[PDB]
């Protein structure tokens, strides 16, 4: 994996040039935002349980079907696979928030996810709401102006937005 | 690639959790360490001719016999003087890759893996590479904590060299 | 026990190596970070009694059955309630624990490892401890990051029980 | 393995009791010392080689049958394992001194150490002078008044002959 | 799925042989009993209504506060109730698919596995369904061995939830 | 794998409901029928040993160029092998027969077979016929009135013919 | 392990001799008394949890030292282990009951116990007043006269307390 | 050794788990059959002389050369006939065991294991002891349940020999 | 298949390194033993026909029973000569294989993996073949280290027979 | 892996048929110029580090590319593994040599080969460059006439060729 | 150790089997070989001096800067002189080993196992040890298959040298 | 292991000293003796199976109460365990004859072997017995004047006879 650093390092490096001015300059502004990044982060963290819980709750009411019998969602070994793949894709979200690049995402993550659904005969478009819905909370938890010095985190919000679309749209 | 916030989330990835204060404090550690790393990294790339080619003149120096010696393993004619000035090159600007990185990470996978391997092979002498940092470590006029990040990585350097 | 150091330490051993600047900057991190940690650590400790004491009438407040049912685990009499108490004290103990230490390990060992175990037995429900310490969250009274660094344990607590 | 932190934590639980003021001021202290700490470590680590090939060439020098043919660093498999041991005795010494406890270095370094050199038939006691030579090194090294803020270091360097000796004293 | 007949070639197989004399006594051990469980299974059957309208007040009764309380996971609400009922009948049909089939297997796949972790994150209490088998294992209303058959799969139920 | 009883099981729970008087009705039979089965197993189980050798035996004298050398059974290692297949077809259809189920008997034997003897270059459709001899051996030996009470048996025996057939057309 | 009906097996064998009437009666015996032998299992089995629960209560209201800060049931890991440890106890007791032979019970569970608390550290014979509670609630539960057929179970009772009383004399 | 009852207990102990109605059903199954391997084993036992010396002659009667031909694996000398006579003695000891233990336990333990290795060591020919135990088979006297019992071991022996 | 080429390379490969003096001396020792190795084999096959007549006669001589007896596995019959003929023919053919690759390796995959098997289902007895052996072994008619080079791989069939 | 000897044993088989005087002459000429064959190896082998280093470095002065930054033979990890599979290449070559037949250089190099550097992204055609040039060097250090007996090796030196070319046609 | 007997051996021990004329046609492969062997390890012993003193001198004539060059690793000092012979002789040495043994065996763990290492840790060069064995090469004054034996083993040892 | 060879190779280096004269010419003859150590091995290997199977029939008709009820060769799994330890026993005995060095014997066989008996209840001097028996077969079937060419081989079987004599006193 690589993180928005190293993916500028792997790419001065296959030129085999040193890093120009404008990457100094830009590298050194991620640093800057740091510390909304680690805000971003705890926060969506610190409310892990509530925003699977939460949106798988809407899923299920929203596709009823998923939970009659005969259902994907059925039974509570796959009710508790259902949650647990909910979890771990929202897991690798917050590390591809911390890094500030989707690569942890899509290596460890989404690759494979479309071929394994649909071997297991698992609806990937209704994944793909859950974690629609998990962005929405996700992005409202992030940027909520209690509690926090105020300033704009505007892109790095849009940024947050993106791997969730990334992975909705690699099972959809 | 091995940088502080990578082995931060592996770390987290291998017990199967979500990051936690730990792994956060860790994060802005490199973050408040991003300024030294990135001014001794600009330095180096805004000198990086005059200190390679200073530093090859140091290896010359010492090892007089890397100029005269016959064989392609030396620097004995322009075109092994060539191959001499670009390793070094190599060396420098993985040390500043290291510094943006934070981490030892594009050194080790650039150019410590290998490296014993390739120098048997090629006949090439480490303590030549150890003369060439040694050279860069004394003369690329860092002072303060931008001088520890750079001389942190230069020693690295030295110890997989020997 | 996890803490920003001795993760910092079993990753380069686990590597065989030794530390580098990448494990350094880890540690200096969770070093700068000890002053809002140690503050929140203090104040916590300072204000044990009231936020225990408050803390469990919240928890009766919320779930009132747990004061009228009958069984041993309820509240429903001086020994219940004794040994109510005594688990809140228990997870405020194990959060001071954290931030003086920098990571969640001493909550780890100490409470969370056997934790759903334990409230199967004995009938504990977790909702209990949720509510407990939603209430210590909103009247530990702390501001800036010292509250930030107070949340973060807590907020751990409460995904752990759920 | 536990740092100084946690040695404390470890010890207030067993008791069942909230930090002490006293204790407050300790970690407080520690914490003060911090960029002590991680100059000592940096110095000594990134002097690794040198300190272990100049202690070992002093060892033969002082003990000249220990690379006779039948010595126990004769032939190159018997040095390596030798120079290895050396740089390993040093690697968990880096690591105490990163902790500020020497649970690490006793509980994967130094316990079943003397019980391993008498099976094999190692000189224990030329051993614990390999690791004294390195102490003097590394200390040497660590206190160096050029290239850094001056003040005082004294404790620390204490702290640090502290580990040394009590690895010596494992093996002698 | 766990059956005596599955348990029976299993061990036949991972040995890798053919049935013995030792594992056909079993299936015929299975077969006589396959009487008693038949008669439970059909009288379960035959008074699903009933027994599941019966256990559901069973657990508003001794736990007034989940008709009360507010909440999604409680059944303060028609939805809650609807639902409620739903999970005892699942309760009750895999206990007596267990007595067709003649083993655990059906509740062990069907409900057992990953149970803790739903109750979990549903905020749904053990008790309550404890509360809800415990009726219908006073009011079945089965005599003799068909009562043995009937209440040896709602014990196992009872000990799943603690 | 499933029984005759966990697979109607299996189907009631798919559809979420419980069993209807029909489904006991028929499964009730089953163990009425249950003495018969066991003796069926018994017996093909207890010639195990004649029925693969002799089945092989007229197999090699019906196509003899199975063992000139050449042949996919010349050589003892290639026979064992042979013997060994024809062994472990004749055990899973016991299984099978046990369980009143062909479960067991595709998912651990059946599936991959076909692909298997194509890469290896064994003729399948000699497999087939191999098979096809045990199945009039054991079916023989099954209902054989001598030495028990007696009875109908015509049904277990077509359902035993069934597993039979069913592994001779997976090769084929 | 062995079963009661292995046991004289192995006897006979040893002496390479054929079972003798005395054998065949006093097993013909055991199994008349099978029925007795299922319910205990059964009963026990099936209140496995409120037997270890309650048992557990009562040893920490005796014993509160063991659960104080400190103590070897302190925390919830040591505790987990502690009722884990119970449940296992109470586990291979059972195997023995149905068995007739202690032998699961001493090589699966007891061999090598004594030797494990002593090297923990946990008062094997806190333990031994653990198993004896479960003990007395076993048995109470399973010679309760309501909801079975009347008769004499005293004799199974007796072994029954025979296996407790082993497991708790190999600890304390 | 391999019963019904240590095969039920085994499977529930590898799934670390308490034994169910699935495994009590099996050792009720083994209860039930036990009255007609009682009988079988107590038939055999009564008549072991006679059966033994029976079964001998039947192999001499069928293979009259391991009377005549010269070696010690034949019986061709009183010592060779009385070692004959007790392996005869052993399977029909072995078998016996089987029904009261109800399994093939004893027998796989001390006469399957090892063997092709003995036979093949010591020049003993498997059709020998399978005449031996086809005579047995003829000639126990045994009808009913009791029969199916004794042969269901006679056969097993058999197929273990071929 | 086993030859003192491919064991030479072998050990070599698993050591992942280049053939050494260690491993050519193995190849210059067979190539220097295969003068009496070839010798016999030439020898063996010019008199194949005869030896196997012989052989035959020599079996059929010490066990009469296996051309009188009734049943397919014996020789009593022109069908059941032919196989045995062809048998013997099977093994003479192996050893000089053998003897042209300088090793057991034909013999190991064409003959002796599945022996024990094939002699058990068809019950084919191991002495047969053993007296089929000894008889080539007295009649091969070879002097010298051709002779020792031929009985070599007889008697190395006849361990595997016994 | 076969050797030429047994390569002929394996038809012999096929067929069921003794060794012709045809093939006896043959094999028996192949024992006839062992010698040669011995000490092509030695050679060839005696030499490994030479013709590895010797053959790269031509390859890179012939092709800069592969090792300017962004070429597959760029760092020193790419830059190892290269001269590791020259290596490996002239490995299994002079098995094959020692042999008499290319089964183990087939079997264990070279299949699956021209895949994994499809995969990889390596150029397989500069990989059959590299193979050319040891080739040469290969057999110009086998037939030197200085320091052995004089005679011809020309057949070997040809069937040496074969190999080589083998590996470099499997690759292209 | 590695020697074509052990080798033997061990491979046989693997395959868990007796040896067989496979193994035993290396050991005699071995055994003819020991004639040369023996002859080249002699020649080498009796003139270990001369060589020794010879090969030194080769070194100093090539890389003249390592009797001025100043630090412990040269022999720009007796004591770095004796320590630069004393290397030799321990390479000459081996080599003889290998002859007597008919195998690396001797050099392997004796010198190769842990080379890199050393080299590295005490800056010596390899070429300065391939130079010195070049000289013995050219000049041990052996012919035949006697050189042939010395040289297989030199060339080894530039080999693990490069 | 060692062989003779690096024997004297091991004890040359721990002195630091080259090979003398005397263990040339020592070395010498062990190579002149070469064709006798392979025709001992060759026949004694060859023979097997006659001298375990023989060797035991004694050693059953010394001692009985070994196969009655009870003894511990009673039971083919007892026995064939007695028949592998005693092909074993030779297997290790024929390699040191092969070497000249008894350390692969003492090594991979010997050590712990006492120990091994002991807790499995194995009447070590019977097994004594049973190797002293193969001892006297073995050196008959060696040394047996027939079938080659004359010699004396005295000096070899001496020797033959201690690797037998070591492994008796190593269990006995
Ligand atoms: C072709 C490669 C060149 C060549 C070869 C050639 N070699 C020989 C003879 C011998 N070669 C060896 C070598 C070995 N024997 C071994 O056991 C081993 C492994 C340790 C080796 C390396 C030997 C012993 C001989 C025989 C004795 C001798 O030195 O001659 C020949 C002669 C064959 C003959 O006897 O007529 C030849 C022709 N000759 C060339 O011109 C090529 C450059």
């Amino acid at each position: 994996m690589l993180d928005a650093f190293a993916k500028v390092v792997a790419q001065a490096d296959a030129r085999g040039e040193f890093l120009t001015n404008a990457q100094f300059d830009a590298l050194s502004n991620l640093v800057k935002e740091g510390n909304k990044r680690l805000d971003a982060v705890n926060r969506i963290t610190s409310n892990a349980s509530t925003i699977v819980a939460n949106a798988a709750r809407a899923l299920f009411a929203e596709q009823p079907q998923l939970i009659q019998p005969g259902g994907n969602a059925y039974t509570n070994r796959r009710m508790a696979a259902c949650l647990r793949d909910m979890e771990i894709i929202l897991r690798y979200v917050t590390y591809a928030i911390l890094a500030g690049d989707s690569s942890v995402l899509d290596d460890r993550c989404l690759n494979g996810l479309r071929e394994t659904y649909q071997a297991l005969g698992t609806p990937g478009s209704s994944v793909a709401v859950a974690i629609q819905k998990m962005k929405d909370a996700a992005i409202a938890i992030a940027n909520d102006p209690n509690g926090i010095t105020p300033g704009d985190c505007s892109a790095l919000m849009s940024e947050i937005a993106g791997y969730f679309d990334r992975a909705a749209a690699a099972v959809a | 690639m091995k940088t502080p916030i990578t082995e931060a989330i592996a770390a987290a990835d291998t017990q199967g959790r979500f990051l936690s204060n730990t792994e956060l404090q860790a994060v802005d550690g490199r973050f408040k360490r991003a300024v030294a790393s990135m001014e001794a990294a600009r330095a180096l790339t805004n000198n990086a001719q005059s200190l390679i080619d200073g530093a090859a003149q140091a290896v010359y120096q010492k090892f007089p016999y890397t100029t005269t010696m016959q064989g392609s393993q030396y620097a004995s004619t322009p075109e092994g003087k060539a191959k001499c000035a670009r390793d070094i090159g190599y060396y420098l600007r993985m040390i500043t890759y290291c510094l943006v990185a934070g981490g030892t990470g594009p050194m080790d996978e650039y150019l410590i893996a290998g490296l014993s391997e390739i120098n048997s092979t090629f006949d090439l002498s480490p303590s030549w590479y150890i003369e060439a940092l040694k050279y860069i470590k004394a003369n690329h006029g860092l002072t303060g904590q931008a001088a520890v990040e750079a001389n942190a990585y230069i020693d690295y350097a030295i110890n997989a060299l020997s």
